[PDB]
C-alpha cells in the first residue's frame, strides 16, 4: 500500500559511468 | 535514407522557416524517426504555427 | 568548474559540436558567443578563487 | 507540412546521402558517428552497453 | 488474485546513482525529507556532521 523506493526508470538512453 | 534535395531546388514553398535546426545542415545529420503532419490553413494562419 | 563547463548559457545546447552541426555559421556564432562569454566568466571566477 | 524531428538518444534510422567509411582505430581522427562530430582516438574499453 | 496497486506521481527531482555495468540500483528522492535534499545538493550518499 506504499511505494517504498519503487518506480525508478531510466530518464534517457545515454549510458553513464560511475 | 533521406536526401533533402527535392525541397531546396524548387521554390514552390511559401514559408520555409525551420525551427531548432537549419535547413542547409539536414543533409548530413541523421535522425531516429521523423514525424510529418498534414493540414490546410486559411492562408493567414501560417504565422500562428 | 566542470559543471559550469556543461552549462547552457542561453543557447541551443550546452555541448559543443552540436550547434555547429544543426545550425548555420552566421546563425551559430550568436549562440557560440554566449557560451564563450559564460565559460570565460566561469573560468575567471575559478582563477580568482 | 510540419516535419517534426525526434532523436531521444535513439539509434538513428534515417540518415543522409553521406557515404560511410572504414573504421580507423587507435589514431586521433575525426568521427561522425550518427552525426556526432569531433576528433578523438577510437579505442575499445571494457564498458558494457545495454 | 487481481489487484491494481496504482499510484500517482508528481514532478520532483531525483539523484540517480550509476553503479558498474550501467545499472542504477539506488536513488534518492529529494522531495520527502530535508536530509534527502541535502544528500542531493552535495551529490553524496553519506553526509558528515555539520
Amino acid at each position: 500500500h506504499t511505494s517504498s523506493m519503487r518506480g525508478v526508470y531510466y530518464p534517457d538512453e545515454i549510458f553513464r559511468s560511475d | 535514407v533521406a536526401d533533402y534535395s527535392v525541397l531546396y531546388n524548387s521554390t514552390f514553398f511559401s514559408t520555409f522557416k525551420c525551427y531548432g535546426v537549419s535547413a542547409t545542415k539536414l543533409n548530413d545529420l541523421c535522425f531516429s524517426n521523423v514525424y510529418a503532419d498534414s493540414f490546410v490553413v486559411k492562408g493567414d494562419d501560417v504565422r500562428q504555427i | 568548474l566542470v559543471k559550469q563547463l556543461s552549462s547552457n548559457f542561453g543557447a541551443i545546447s550546452s555541448v559543443l559540436n552540436d550547434i555547429l552541426s544543426r545550425l548555420d555559421p552566421p546563425e551559430a556564432e550568436v549562440q557560440i558567443d554566449r557560451l564563450i562569454t559564460g565559460r570565460l566568466q566561469s573560468l575567471q571566477t575559478y582563477v580568482t578563487q | 507540412v510540419v516535419l517534426s524531428f525526434e532523436l531521444l538518444n535513439a539509434p538513428a534510422t534515417v540518415c543522409g546521402p553521406k557515404l560511410s567509411t572504414d573504421l580507423i582505430k587507435n589514431q586521433c581522427v575525426n568521427f561522425n558517428f550518427n552525426g556526432l562530430t569531433g576528433t578523438g582516438v577510437l579505442t575499445p574499453s571494457s564498458k558494457r552497453f545495454q | 488474485a487481481a489487484a491494481y496497486f496504482v499510484g500517482y506521481l508528481k514532478p520532483t527531482t531525483f539523484m540517480l546513482k550509476y553503479d558498474e555495468n550501467g545499472t542504477i540500483t539506488d536513488a534518492v528522492d529529494c522531495s520527502q525529507n530535508p536530509l534527502a535534499e541535502l544528500k542531493c545538493s552535495v551529490k553524496s550518499f553519506e553526509i558528515d556532521k555539520g
